[PDB]
């Protein structure tokens, strides 16, 4: 129970690190829905 | 309203790339070391949740799963500075340093497009 709600909060997916700027952009950036 | 969207809006010139590529390089640093504490904290939980879920719950070691959630949780409450106010400041700049990069991105197309 206690439990539960601990891992439905510490489970979240994170995306992957952004990458440095090449030039020109190597990788398209996205906005991340993070939750709340 | 996030005050990076109302600061970076879309690249006009060069010198405009130049000034938003270093403002992203400042804070990189302090982005990859939070995002990386996050992924670590992270990992521990979903490891703990993925086991959680292929145990019996009548064994021994879905207790020791559940005893060994209440340690790392209580690990993460008690620990300086307060692990919520570093997932905020992680989550800000991810997005902000996406975007960011996202108006670079979107002006070196704009730029490849006529030449």
């Amino acid at each position: 129970s206690c439990v539960d709600e601990i891992l439905k909060e510490m489970t979240h997916s994170w995306p992957p690190p952004l990458t440095a700027i090449h030039t020109p952009c190597k990788t398209e950036p996205s906005k991340f829905p993070f939750p709340t | 309203l996030p005050d990076y969207l109302i600061k970076y809006i879309a690249i006009v010139s060069y010198e405009q790339r130049q000034n938003y590529k270093d403002d992203f390089n400042a804070e990189y640093d302090e982005y990859r070391a939070l995002h990386a504490r996050m992924e670590t904290v992270a990992r521990r939980f979903i490891k703990l949740d993925a086991q959680r879920k292929r145990l019996s719950p009548g064994s021994k070691e879905y207790q020791n799963v559940h005893e060994e959630v209440l340690q790392e949780y209580q690990k993460i409450k008690q620990s300086s500075p307060n692990y919520h106010e570093e997932k905020y400041r992680c989550e800000y700049l991810h997005n902000k340093l996406a975007h960011i990069k996202r108006m670079i991105g979107e002006f070196d197309q704009q730029q490849a497009e006529s030449w």
